[PDB]
RNA sequence: CCCGCAGAAGAAGCACCGGCUAACUCCGUGCCAGCAGCCGCGGUAAUACGGAGGGUGCAAGCGUUAAUCGGAAUUACUGGGCGUAAAGCGCACGCAGGCGGUUUGUUAAGUCAGAUGUGAAAUCCCCGGGCUCAACCUGGGAACUGCAUCUGAUACUGGCAAG
RNA sequence: UAGCUAGUAGGUGGGGUAACGGCUCACCUAGGCGACGAUCCCUAGCUGGUCUGAGAGGAUGACCAGCCACACUGGAACUGA
C-alpha cells in the first residue's frame, strides 16, 4: 500500500510475469497541452491469473528479477 | 493652451516628364495634459509650411482621450495597417518607457506613467494612429459602470 | 458546433452583435445556461430564456447600450485542444478588473471576482469584455 | 575619482549655475556665461530627444561631481527602493556628506565641501569619516574636528552661507558650528529646476 | 503551429554561422603573413588594398588586411590576426593588429593612436 | 564521528564561523548536517559574537556526536555569562 | 587605526566629433593616401582620410577583437504566418494519434482547495547589523514558482452505466 | 540511425554477494525492447546556481558547494569497516 499504480495489462504470455501499461496524464511544460504519457512496466504475477486487457493494482516489491520490481495485490477487472 | 510636438519629416519625390519634384511630410502630434488628440499629418513643398499645416490639421481632430491619472485605465492593444501596438499602465514617477512615434503622442496627451512597445512595422506615420486607436478604446471604470449595473 | 458548443455560443454573441441584432438563439446546454446566469447578472446583457424540451434552445437578448455593444469581446480561453486551468492566485484579470471572466469553480460556474473571493481557482471558460 | 573637473565651460554649456564657484560669481564677474563654451559661439543646440536627457542627468551629476559609475549605482539603488524613483536618485543625493557639509553651510562649493570631507575636517556621530560619499542618515549630527575648527575656511564660507537660503529639511547651528541632519529631504523643499523624468528615461532605455 | 503540431516535433532553434571562422572564439590568433597582395577592392571603391596571405596556427590560411596609416610588414614576419571584416575586398574578414607582434606601429599618427601601435610622442 | 565543529567563511582578515554539527571525514567547508549556531570571533560589543542554540547541541551529543574543541569552550562562555 | 612634519608638494589618460549618437572649425591630401559597425566617404575645402585648435563622453582607465543573451514578435507557449511577399501535399481513403452533441447516475484519474512532509547551505529579494562608506561579510524572514502523501469539493475534462 | 535482442526476457533449481537480483551455471519457456523513438552515430561530467531577459525562455556550469568519474594506457585483484 504505497499507491497501488493501477495499469492494464499488456502481455500475459511471459512465465508467472506480466507487463502493466500505466496512463498519465502530465501538462506538457512547455506548450500546456494534457499529454497521455503511458509508463509500460513489468509485474510479477505468481499464477499467470490475469489475461490481457483488466485493470490490475500492483505494488513495489524488492526486485525479483532483472527489471521486475512491481507485484500485484488484487484484480478489479476481467480481460473480457 | 495646447502642447504641440512633430514626429518626423520626409524627402517624397514625384517624376515628372522634365525633372523630379519633392515634398515634404511632418506629421505631427498635439494635445494637452488631459487626453486630446488631433495628432496631425501635412503635405508641403518645404518643411515649415508642411509643419504648420499639420500643426493645423492637427489642432482640429481632437479625437478625446481618457486619461485616468496621467496614466491608462487598462492594457490597451492597438493596430492600424500594419503595426500592432501595446500599452499597459505603468506605477508612478515610471516615465513614459515608450519607443518614437509613441513617445509624442503618449506624452502630448498628458499621460506621464505608462510603458509601451510596438511590434509591427515601426513607421512612424501608423504607429501614431494605431497608439492613438489605442487610447480612443479605453474603457475608463465610471462609464463601463455607466453601460450595466455597476 | 460540432466540436466545441461554448467557443461556438460566444461567437453567436459577437457575431450577432456586430450585425446588431437584439436577441440570438442556440441550443442551449447546461454549461451554456450556467454562463448565461454569469453573463445577464454583470449585465453583459438583458435576459434570457431557455425553452424547447426535445431541442432546448437557448435565447439571449443581446444588450447595448448605445449603437455600440455592451460586450466589447468575449474571449474563449480553455479550447478543447489546450485546456486551461488556474488556481485561486493566478486568476486572470480582465482589463485590470473592469470586465469579467467565467471560470468553473468546484463549487460551480462563476466570475473571477467571487471566485476570488470564494478563494477557490477553477478552470477558464472564457473572458467577458 | 574626482578628476580636478571642467572649471565653469562647465556650467556654461547646461546655462544654468552650476556651482563649482560661488561668491559674487553669480553675476558674469569674469565668468561670461553663455558666450561661447569654446571654438562656436551661441551655435544653435539642435538637441535630439536624446540630448536633452543627457544635458540633465549631466546636470546633475555635475551640480554633485558624481561620476557614471556612482551615478549608475545611484541610479540602480533608487530604482530598487519604493516609490517615485526620480525623488529617489534626488533623495539619495541629498545624504550624500559632501553635498550635506555643503548645505550645512560649510565651505563654499561641493568641492571645498569634498575636500574638507577628505582631510578628516568633518567629524559625523563623533566618529571621523573622510569618505565623501557617506550617505547621511537622518538624525546624525555633522561637526568639524578640533584641529579643523578654526583652520580657515569654516569662519568665512559660513558667513557666505546666511545670505543663502536655509535648506528646510536640516537645522544649522552656526554659531557652535555643529549641524543636525534632522530628516530626509523631499522634493518639494529640494527646490530645483531639476526635471527627474527625463534622466529616469535616460538610463530605463 | 497547432499546440498539437508543436508537441509532435518541438519548435526548432535558428542556427547561426560565426561571421570569424578562423579564430574559433579566440580574440585574437599568430599567424606567419606568407606573402602579401595590394589586390583592388569593388567598383565602387579605388585605392587598392594591402592584405596578406596568413597561415594561422590552427591550419587555416586566410587573407587579412593591414590597414593604417602606410605599411611595414614583409614576406614572413609573424602577425597577429584580429577579426573584423573589411567591406571592400571580397572576403578579407580578419584584420591583422597594428603593433602587438612583429608588425611595427604607424608613422607620425596622433589620433586614435590605440588602434595602431604607435604610443605617446613627448607631447 | 559525528562533530560539531566550525567552519570559517567570513571574508579575509574578518573570520566569520558558523557552529556547524558535520561528521568528521568531511572537510570543513564541505558537507554537513545541521548548522546550529554562530561564533563571530571580532569583539567590543559590536554585536552578539555568539547565537548557538543549545537544545539541539544537547540533542545531538546525548545521540553520539563529539562537540569539538574551540566550539566546547564556546558552550560554556555562553552559560558563564548566562 | 591614531597622532606629529613637509608642500601643492609624487599622482591623467583614452576614445570620439557627417547620421544612427553627445560633440566642428582650419589646413594638407586630391578615387591617391586612406577610412569604415551600417548608411557611405576620397577626383579640386573633406564637419567622414591625415594634422592642428576646440568640444563631447568615460575616467586609472579607455579602445578594439571574441563570446552569450537582448533588441529579434527573426522558431511567435506567452507571441507569427501560408491568394499574389517564403509557405496548403496533385487528390482521396484510412490505422495509430488528436478532438468530440445532450440528460441523468456513478467515480474522483485531470482539476481545484486545504493540510503534512520535503524542496541542502550559499546564491536572488526584504528588514536589518558590522567593516570610517561601498564592494564585502552577516542575522532573521521571504523565496526555492517542485515532488510525494493525506483530507475535502465535483463545475468543467476523462472513465463506467443508462438513455 | 527502424529495427534491436539468445543469458537475450521469464521460470525451476544449484552456486554466488553484506544484500535482492541472470549476479553466474544446468535446464525449460520463446520471450523482451521499439514511433510515447529502441538500436546506432556525434557531442557532453550532472546539480544548486551564472549571465541575459518585463517574463516566459535562451545560453551556460571557471569560482563556491552536493553527487559522479578518473589518477601514464589496459587487465586484475589483495589488505581492510
Amino acid at each position: 500500500k504505497i499507491r497501488t499504480l493501477q495499469g492494464r495489462v499488456v502481455s500475459d504470455k511471459m512465465e508467472k510475469s506480466i507487463v502493466v501499461a500505466i496512463e498519465r496524464f502530465v501538462k506538457h511544460p512547455i506548450y500546456g497541452k494534457f499529454i497521455k504519457r503511458t509508463t509500460k512496466l513489468h509485474v510479477h504475477d505468481e499464477n499467470n491469473e490475469c489475461g490481457i486487457g483488466d485493470v490490475v493494482e500492483i505494488r513495489e516489491c524488492r526486485p525479483l528479477s532483472k527489471t521486475k520490481s512491481w507485484t500485484l495485490v488484487r484484480v478489479v477487472e476481467k480481460a473480457v | 493652451e495646447l502642447q504641440e510636438k512633430l514626429i518626423a519629416v520626409n524627402r517624397v519625390s514625384k517624376t515628372v516628364k522634365g525633372g523630379r519634384i519633392f515634398s515634404f511630410t511632418a506629421l505631427t502630434v498635439v494635445g494637452d495634459g488631459n487626453g486630446r488628440v488631433g495628432f496631425g499629418y501635412g503635405k508641403a513643398r518645404e518643411v515649415p509650411a508642411a509643419i504648420q499645416k499639420a500643426m493645423e490639421k492637427a489642432r482640429r481632430n481632437m479625437i478625446n482621450v481618457a486619461l485616468n491619472n496621467g496614466t491608462l485605465q487598462h492594457p490597451v492593444k492597438g493596430v492600424h495597417t500594419g503595426s500592432r501596438v501595446f500599452m499597459q499602465p505603468a506605477s508612478e514617477g515610471t516615465g513614459i518607457i515608450a519607443g518614437g512615434a509613441m513617445r509624442a503622442v503618449l506624452e502630448v496627451a498628458g499621460v506621464h506613467n505608462v510603458l509601451a512597445k510596438a511590434y509591427g512595422s515601426t513607421n512612424p506615420i501608423n504607429v501614431v494612429r494605431a497608439t492613438i486607436d489605442g487610447l480612443e478604446n479605453m474603457n475608463s471604470p465610471e462609464m463601463v459602470a455607466a453601460k450595466r449595473g455597476k | 458546433s460540432m466540436q466545441d458548443p461554448i467557443a461556438d455560443m460566444l461567437t453567436r454573441i459577437r457575431n450577432g452583435q456586430a450585425a446588431n441584432k437584439a436577441a440570438v438563439t442556440m441550443p442551449s446546454s447546461k454549461l451554456k445556461v450556467a454562463i448565461a446566469n454569469v453573463l445577464k447578472e454583470e449585465g453583459f446583457i438583458e435576459d434570457f430564456k431557455v425553452e424547447g424540451d426535445t431541442k432546448p434552445e437557448l435565447e439571449l437578448t443581446l444588450k447595448y447600450f448605445q449603437g455600440k455593444a455592451v460586450v466589447e469581446s468575449i474571449q474563449r480561453v480553455s479550447r478543447p485542444g489546450l485546456r486551461i486551468y488556474k488556481r485561486k492566485d493566478e486568476l486572470p484579470k480582465v482589463m485590470a478588473g473592469l470586465g469579467i471572466a467565467v471560470v468553473s469553480t468546484s463549487k460551480g460556474v462563476m466570475t473571477d471576482r467571487a471566485a476570488r473571493q470564494a478563494g477557490l481557482g477553477g478552470e477558464i471558460i472564457c473572458y467577458v469584455a | 575619482a574626482r578628476y580636478l573637473g571642467p572649471k565653469l565651460k562647465l556650467s556654461r554649456r547646461e546655462g544654468t549655475d552650476l556651482f563649482l564657484k560661488s561668491g559674487v560669481r553669480a553675476i558674469d564677474t569674469k565668468c561670461k556665461i553663455e558666450q561661447a563654451p569654446g571654438q562656436h559661439g551661441a551655435r544653435k543646440p539642435r538637441l535630439s530627444d536624446y540630448g536633452v536627457q543627457l544635458r540633465e542627468k549631466q546636470k546633475v551629476r555635475r551640480i554633485y561631481g558624481v561620476l557614471e559609475r556612482q551615478f549608475r549605482n545611484y541610479y540602480k539603488e533608487a530604482a530598487r527602493l519604493k516609490g517615485n524613483t526620480g525623488e529617489n536618485l534626488l533623495a539619495l543625493l541629498e545624504g550624500r556628506l559632501d553635498n550635506v557639509v555643503y548645505r550645512m553651510g560649510f565651505g563654499a562649493t561641493r568641492a571645498e565641501a569634498r575636500q574638507l570631507v577628505s582631510h578628516k575636517a568633518i567629524m559625523v556621530n563623533g566618529r571621523v569619516v573622510n569618505i565623501a560619499s557617506y550617505q547621511v542618515s537622518p538624525n546624525d549630527v555633522v561637526s568639524i574636528r578640533e584641529k579643523a575648527k578654526k583652520q580657515s575656511r569654516v569662519k568665512a564660507a559660513l558667513e557666505l552661507a546666511e545670505q543663502r537660503e536655509k535648506p528646510t529639511w536640516l537645522e544649522v547651528d552656526a554659531g557652535k558650528m555643529e549641524g543636525t541632519f534632522k530628516r530626509k529631504p523631499e522634493r518639494s523643499d529640494l527646490s530645483a529646476d531639476i526635471n527627474e523624468h527625463l534622466i529616469v528615461e535616460l538610463y530605463s532605455k | 503551429a497547432t499546440v498539437n503540431q508543436l508537441v509532435r516535433k518541438p519548435r526548432a532553434r535558428k542556427v547561426a554561422k560565426s561571421n570569424v571562422p578562423a579564430l574559433e572564439a579566440c580574440p585574437q590568433k599568430r599567424g606567419v603573413c606568407t606573402r602579401v597582395y595590394t589586390t583592388t577592392p569593388k567598383k565602387p571603391n579605388s585605392a587598392l588594398r594591402k592584405v596578406c596571405r596568413v597561415r594561422l596556427t590552427n591550419g587555416f590560411e586566410v587573407t587579412s588586411y593591414i590597414g593604417g596609416e602606410g605599411h611595414n610588414l614583409q614576406e614572413h614576419s609573424v602577425i597577429l590576426i584580429r577579426g573584423g571584416r573589411v567591406k571592400d575586398l571580397p572576403g578579407v574578414r580578419y584584420h591583422t593588429v597594428r603593433g602587438a607582434l612583429d608588425c611595427s606601429g604607424v608613422k607620425d599618427r596622433k589620433q586614435a593612436r590605440s588602434k595602431y601601435g604607435v604610443k605617446r610622442p613627448k607631447a | 564521528m559525528v562533530t560539531i565543529r566550525l567552519a570559517r567563511h567570513g571574508a579575509k582578515k574578518r573570520p566569520f564561523y558558523q557552529v556547524v554539527v558535520a561528521d568528521s571525514r568531511n572537510a570543513r567547508n564541505g558537507r554537513f548536517i545541521e548548522r546550529v549556531g554562530f561564533f563571530n570571533p571580532i569583539a567590543s560589543e559590536k554585536e552578539e559574537g555568539t547565537r548557538l542554540d543549545l537544545d539541539r547541541i544537547a540533542h545531538w551529543v546525548g545521540q553520539g556526536a563529539t562537540i569539538s574543541d574551540r566550539v566546547a569552550a564556546l558552550i560554556k562562555e555562553v552559560n558563564k555569562a548566562a
